[PDB]
Order: structure tokens, then sequence, then C-alpha cells
């Protein structure tokens, strides 16, 4: 199942999870407990709170939520590689190659007097 | 030239508000942008309240625009307390008082825009251009 | 004829050393392309392309403590690369109360300017480079890129315990142990430290060849009190 | 901190629930301010311009 | 360079107007902000002048209130013009005027007045009539007293 | 005002000119006479002293 | 004669850097740069590194 | 979104907080949900002012 936890203050949350990973042992002992954050300080604060609690937190992995919904989909589902060929960059080079071909279309008005009165490539880019 | 009372004022077309030195020309923006958020006024009225956000209003200097940022929220506050209290001390709230129909909704209007004032559109005449040149890039011609 | 004793020094190229450690396939063979290509993202010449492969594949093989032999046979199941840890140190350590113990049970320290430090509290920021197990006996392993030694006799038994003495590797012995023992308690239910730890291998990276019995690889087995009463000292 | 969308953008016209902009965001960064401080609080902005003596507001949060 | 100044905003504003996309553009910034308050229209410039006309000029259900004080264009050197609220006067039916002062002293508002209505056409120009103003009601007793 | 007074203090006085060499020509004679005057227009940067 | 030597490697470069080439050729200028205009130091290693890194990186999703 | 899920199962953990200072009262309101700010529709309402929670004066929290 899935379980939502509320709380009022992160010490209470924080506490539950250590008393859920003392209550619980992992089987592999070579197997990264992850935990899904957002920030580095964040990361930091979890891993100190963690040693202070324990003795030494190690073997914990903190992934953004996309990388880690994307090792899911890896694991998963099969044939899919690593990462994917739509990211924020090589779909901007893709778009630089795909667009002047694109112009001229009876629909693209608006983007041809944007582009081609004069570029040196910066307003396509 | 008219004699002006801002409760009168038609709100179409043009109007050409001459007011002298040391009338309060404050004041006749914040009762008038009061009426533009709560739409009163009749036959001297715009056919709809407004949202806070669709309020443009060009102003001189940035030090200008900060102190009439802060009048008109203080007014809105003012405002939306007397609604609430149907009472007030101040001549042109009570007369505002007497022009709002439904006070509950006026006290709802008023709270939502004073919300919303971190937002509010008071610029300059350079930052109110280069604010619509960012949005309309493509009629423009312009970098972003 | 080059050779890792002909290797330039600097930091740089340590981390180029460290960087072709970090992405590798023990098991499969090297790709020859492949590791001229990270020599190409390095900015080195091709000269030294055949020489860095042999040196690899010489390392891959090689019998570290005579079980788990040939780390090309680590699996990925068993393996654990670059670990990091948080070590909580509290009650503040007194550096001369430290070397105390550091005197009584570690037998290499004789070579002790020590302490160029002051008490400090908190926790301890540490990276160990790899941590895997031959069917128990955790082996914990850090790579070092270290001097020009032009031949191997600057590779010998008792030169290396020489500098490890002059750039104080025992306070890393102690705490990567310590580190590893007390994880292992975290994690592994009820273990016998004298039954599963099986510890360190400080391999010097430079200084390895082909077929060469005990050259540039080192083994330290804690005293095994040391480390209770440390921890206690931590912990108090 | 303003943050202007791009204009033509599809998700400025037409929002949903789960929809994250920065006005939102810094002001739910205001209260999750509020809520951490355990024992004390200071909040502290410019009030009066040093150079011409001229007044400047606080933020609508404060 | 990339680079831009102020100038360069209003007049590339101006120029997209004055274009072939102007009227889309002009569409757009109605249906977005349509009614416009310009505060201290006595100093204002052809370029902005003619943006304002050619967005609010016509087209119902838009307002623009222009909100301004001729007597004080003090500003020619900076690039303000009078010429150009000569212009919107002549060209906007309505005009308006408040009635009151609050700051000034009784006494004090009355002598002004009677300085500016020494003569018949004060400012030398037939568009700026100086209507004389009264002191509002609750400042009656100012008084100064020197020894 | 009305029935309330204040006494003048040097705050109360304002004295308007219209360029940077006249504001001069007034501010010596006032320093002159010893009354302590600030130009509130002065566009003089910091790095001109 | 050492500043007319950085000026003759200013004016070849200047010279050199003015067409327009594709990636592939847009890839060793960077290393040209560097190692024609900058002696590396202990300290200056960390940034020619990172500096190296970005435009690598940057013609690598280019590529 | 939390609480439009099907399969999830929801619990709780609330400390509660005494209200004694005057961040402890914004934060025990934010927390209770409530809304004790004074509006005075009524006049018998709006002259009296005993009803609000007492400030002390030496009290620095906020």
């Amino acid at each position: 199942m899935l379980r939502v936890y509320h709380s009022n203050r992160l010490d209470v949350l924080e506490a539950l999870m250590e008393f859920i990973v003392e209550r619980e042992r992992l089987d592999d002992p070579f197997e990264p407990e992850m935990i899904l954050v957002q920030s580095t300080g964040m990361a930091q604060w979890l891993q100190m709170t963690l040693s202070q609690k324990f003795g030494i937190a190690a073997n914990i992995d903190f992934p953004l939520p996309a990388s880690f919904i994307w090792d899911m989909f890896v694991r998963v589902l099969p044939e899919i590689p690593k990462e994917s060929a739509f990211n924020k960059q090589s779909m901007s080079w893709k778009l630089m190659t795909l667009l002047p071909q694109l112009l001229e279309r009876e629909d693209f008005t608006l983007l041809r007097h944007y582009l081609t009165d004069d570029s040196d490539k910066r307003k396509l880019f | 030239a008219e004699t002006l009372d801002p409760l009168r004022l038609p709100l179409q077309g043009e109007r050409l508000i001459e007011a002298s030195a040391g009338t309060g020309k404050t004041f006749t923006i914040a009762a008038l942008y009061l009426r533009l958020l709560l739409g009163l006024g009749g036959s001297a009225a715009f056919p709809r309240p407004l949202t806070v956000e669709e309020l443009l209003v060009v102003t001189f200097t940035e030090a200008a625009t900060a102190e009439l940022r802060g009048r008109i929220r203080s007014n809105i506050h003012e405002l939306r307390i007397a609604c609430l209290r149907e009472t007030t001390d101040n001549p042109l709230y009570e007369r505002l008082l007497e022009e709002i129909d439904d006070k509950a909704q006026a006290a709802q209007w008023l709270l939502l825009a004073e919300r919303q004032m971190d937002e509010a559109a008071v610029f300059t005449i350079h930052g109110f251009c280069q604010r619509m040149l960012n949005l309309n890039a493509f009629e423009s011609g312009m970098l972003f | 004829t080059l050779t890792p004793h002909q290797f330039p020094r600097g930091a740089s190229p340590g981390t180029f050393l460290h960087s072709l450690f970090e992405d590798l396939d023990f098991t499969q063979p090297v790709d020859p392309n492949w590791v001229r290509e990270k020599l190409e993202l390095g900015g080195f010449e091709s000269q030294w392309e055949p020489v860095l492969t042999e040196w690899i594949t010489a390392v891959l093989q090689a019998p570290l403590n005579e079980t788990g032999v040939s780390l090309s046979q680590l699996s990925a199941r068993n393996k654990q690369v670059e670990m990091e840890f948080y070590l909580p140190i509290s009650e503040p350590l007194i550096a001369s109360q430290l070397d105390t113990l550091i005197r009584q049970f570690d037998p290499l320290s004789a070579g002790c300017p020590p302490l160029e430090f002051m008490q400090v509290r908190g926790m301890l920021k540490g990276f160990i480079d790899l941590v895997f197990r031959h069917e128990g006996r955790y082996y914990l392993l850090d790579y070092k890129s270290n001097w020009l030694g032009e031949d191997s006799s600057a590779y010998t038994q008792q030169a290396m315990a020489a500098a490890m003495q002059a750039h104080r590797y025992d306070l890393q012995y102690q705490l990567y142990t310590l580190a590893l023992h007390r994880y292992l308690r975290h994690r592994i239910a009820d273990y016998d430290y004298e039954h599963h730890f099986g510890g360190v291998i400080y391999l010097f990276l430079r200084g390895v060849d082909k077929e060469h019995p005990q050259q540039g690889i080192y083994t330290t087995r804690p005293n095994a009190g040391l480390i209770a009463l440390m921890d206690e000292m931590f912990a108090g | 901190r303003q943050l202007a969308p791009l204009g033509f953008d599809l998700m400025s016209q037409k929002p949903k629930r789960g929809d994250r902009s920065r006005r939102d965001d810094d002001r739910y960064l205001f209260l999750e301010a509020l809520i951490s401080a355990q024992q004390k609080l200071y909040i502290s902005y410019i009030g009066r311009s040093i150079q011409d003596n001229s007044e400047r507001f606080p933020s609508v949060l404060v | 360079r990339g680079e831009l100044g102020f100038d360069d905003m209003l007049s590339r504003l101006d120029s997209a107007l004055r274009s072939e996309s102007g009227e889309v553009l002009a569409a757009a910034i109605r249906t977005r902000f349509p009614v416009a308050m310009i505060d201290e229209f006595q100093d204002t410039d052809p370029q902005q002048y003619r943006i304002f006309r050619r967005i609010w000029h016509h087209q119902p259900e838009t307002a623009l209130l222009l909100i301004g004080d001729p007597k004080q264009a003090i500003y020619a050197f900076r690039g303000a013009d009078i010429f150009t609220y000569m212009k919107a006067r002549s060209e906007v039916h309505a005009h308006y005027t408040l009635d009151t002062n609050w700051r000034s002293a009784p006494g004090m508002v009355n002598s002004v007045n009677k300085l500016f209505s020494q003569t018949d056409d004060a400012f030398m120009f037939r568009e700026i009539p100086f209507i004389p103003v009264k002191s509002a009601g609750k400042n009656q007793a100012l008084r100064f007293v020197f020894k | 005002n009305g029935d309330d007074a204040r006494p003048v203090r040097a705050s109360d006085i304002s004295v308007l000119v219209r360029s940077r060499q006249e504001a001069a020509q007034v501010r010596d004679a006032l320093t002159l006479l010893e009354i302590p005057s600030v130009y509130l227009s002065n566009r003089d940067s910091v790095f001109e002293t | 004669g050492h500043l007319a030597s950085l000026l003759m490697q200013l004016n070849i470069w200047r010279r050199g850097l003015a067409q327009e080439r594709p990636l592939e050729e847009w890839l060793p200028v960077c290393r040209d740069m560097l190692n024609a205009f900058f002696l590396p130091d202990a300290e200056t290693e960390a940034a020619m590194t990172l500096i190296e890194q970005q435009w690598q990186a940057i013609i690598a999703e280019g590529l | 979104l939390l609480s439009d899920l099907e399969s999830s199962q929801e619990l709780d953990a609330f400390v509660d907080v005494t209200p004694d200072n005057l961040l402890h009262n914004i934060q025990s309101d934010i927390l209770e949900l409530e809304n004790r700010a004074v509006a005075g529709v009524n006049i018998e309402e709006f002259s009296r002012s005993d009803n609000k929670r007492p400030l002390d004066p030496l009290d620095s929290s906020i």
C-alpha cells in the first residue's frame, strides 16, 4: 500500500521515519535506502539527524522525483534507454534544426515575421 | 470646464481631468480605483467589475508608483472594514457605502483585491512598455 | 616504453585515475575505443593509451588479499561504489586522549608527530571509495595515486609503511573502520566483528605491475579492541 | 520575487490544480517560514530611503 | 550588443504599433488592460500620446482617464511637451476640473488667484484657462504671527 | 491653526532656487550668518569631494 | 618583444576565430585558447578544467 | 491531490502547541484552523475590547 503521513513539524515526521527504518531492517546489506528530496539542504539535514540518532547514515540516495520515476520506468518496463531523447537541451538543438525547414507552412506567419526579418541565429536560439 | 465629483464621472471614451495644485490627485485616483473595482455609478459606471490586475495606472517616478500603490491598498483595506461594519467616519467612504447595493459582495471583492495587491498593475511608462513588449514579443519582433 | 612509474604527478592526474576507476565493467574486458575516448576527454596525448589498457587489465586481475583475488570477479550484486557517511562526534574529541589509545593499540604508531588539530564536535564528512564482500569479510578499499617511484624499489613493503606514517594514513584506518563497523551494526542483524569484518586494503594505484606479488597492495587488520574503546570514546 | 510567464505559454491561460507558479511559491515559502520558526521570529524591512528620506512600504505579506 | 534603453523601448513599441501587426497588438492590449489612468499627463511625449491614442482612442467598452495639470508642465528640457497636452485637449471632447484646494492658507489661495487673475489670458496661451480655486472649509483659520 | 499653535523651528522654512549656482549663492551668506542649511537637490556625486 | 608576441598571437587568433564552422570544428578551439594563452598553475587547473568541461558538454549535447 | 487518491492509507501525528507566546498563539490558530480576529459588526462588540487575547509587553516572539 501507500502510506501518507500528516504532521505539523518535521521533527515528528523524521522521528517516525527513523522509527520505521529501525523497526524493519533491509534484507540486502548493500541495498541503498532511497529518500526523495528536492534540495541539497534538506538532504544534508536528513543525513545529520539520521547520523545523530543511529551512529552513521550511509548508503542513502537522494534523487529528484523525476530521476526516481525514470529509474522506476527503466526497472519495470524494458527496452527503455537510460536517459530519454527528450531533455531541455537536446530538444532545443532539435528545434534549431527543424524550425527553418518547417517554416512557410501557411500557419507559421507570425513566426515568419519574427525570424525572417533578420537573424544571426540569436532570435532562433 | 465642468466641475468634478468622482461619484458622477462617466467611465467611457476619454476623460481629461485637470486637477490643480494642492488638490488631491492621489485621492481622485483612489476613489476612481475603488469605483472601477466595485462597479458603481449606474449611468456613470463601467459595465462590469474588474480584477485588480486589469487596472493599468501609469505614473511618473518609481517612488511615486510605490506611494500610489501603498495609498490604494490602504484605501481598499479601510473600505473593506467599512463594508464589514456597515458604518464609517470618512465622508467619502460614507458616500461609497450608501452607493453600494450588496455590501457582503463588496467585502468579498475587496478582500480578493487586497490579497491580490502584490501583483497590481501600477507601472512607470518604461516598465509598462517593457512588460507589454515582453508579452507580445512575436508581434514586436524583439528578443526575450 | 611507458610505464605507470613514468606517469606524471599532480592532483588532476589523480582525479583522472579516480575517474577511470569510477565507471568500469570489471567482469567485461576493456573497450579500447571507450578508454581512448576517455583519454580524449582528459586532455592527454594518445601515446599512453596501450600501456593504460595494460595497466588497467593488470590491476583488474590483481590478487589483492589471497581471497577475492582478481577483482574482475567482483559481482555488481556485492559492490558499493563511492559511499558517503556522516559520523557524529560528541563530547569534544581531545587530541591527546585519542593519540593515547592510538599509541597503545596500533602497531604503526611509531612515526607520530601527531595532533595538528583542536577539539571539534559535530559530524565527520568522509568518502569511502569502495566497500565489497567476498562471502562475508567485507573488504574496505581506497585507491591512492602517489609519488614518482622511478623503479619498483620505491614500492617495497616498508617504504610504503614509512610513507603512510609520514602522511598520517592511520587516522584514515581507524575512522574508516569505525564507520564500516557501526554501519554493519546498523545494517546487518547482530553480526560478530571477528566473523564478518575482513577489512582494510589500501591499493597503492601506481607502482603495480603485471606479475609481481606484494607490489603496491597493503593490508591492515584493526586490533578489534581499538575500535570498541574508540567507539565508546565517541559515544560516551 | 516576480517572474512573469512567457505570454504564449499555454498553462497561463487555462490552469489546473497541481500547477506551480512563482508567486504562489513565494507566498507558501513565507507561510512555511512562519510555521517552521520554533522559538522566535524576526522580520525586518527597509522603511525610509536614506537618500531623499521618502517612505518605502513593507511587503503585502508583512 | 543586444542591450536596450528606455527610449529604445518606447520607440520599439511605437513602431510595432505603427506597423502592420499593430492592430493585433492593440487588440491584445485592449483585451488585457481595458482601462488606463495616466497619472501626470502634463509631462508626456508625442510617442506616448500616439501609443495611447492608437490603443484606447476608439473601439468602445474601454475607458481612459487622462489625469493632469497643464499649469505645471515645467519639464520642457527633459523631453516633455505642453503642445502634446494641448493637442490631446483639442482631441478629447470631455473636460473636467477639481474645485477645492486643501493645503494652502485661505488668504493664500485668494492671493495666488488675484496674482494670476491680474490680466486676462495669464499663461499667454488660449488653451490654459486659469480657473480660480476655493479654499477648503476645514482650513479657514490658518494664521501666522511674527512678534 | 484655529486655537492650536506651535513654535517655528529650523525645519519649517524652505528656500526655493532654480540652479545650483544660486543655491550656493544663498548658502554661503546663510552659513556666513551661521544658519545650517542642506541642499536637497544636490546632484553632486560622492567622488567629487 | 614579449608584448609584441602577445599582439601577434591576439591578431592571429582574431583572424582565426572569425568564420562560422560546425560544432566538430568548434570542439578544439577551447583547448587551443587555453594552452595558447594561459600557463597552468596549481590554482588555475580547477577553473581551466571547469571551462573545458562546460564547453565540451555544450558541444556534446549539440553533436 | 492527496485526499483524491484511492488506495492511500493516511495517518497523522499532530503534536499540539500550547498558546502562551505571540508566535505560539499564531501557530496554534493556524493549526486548529480557527479565526480569532475581531472585526466588530455590532457596536456592542466594536466598543468593548477585552475579548482578544492579552499580550505580555515583555514578550518578543514576533
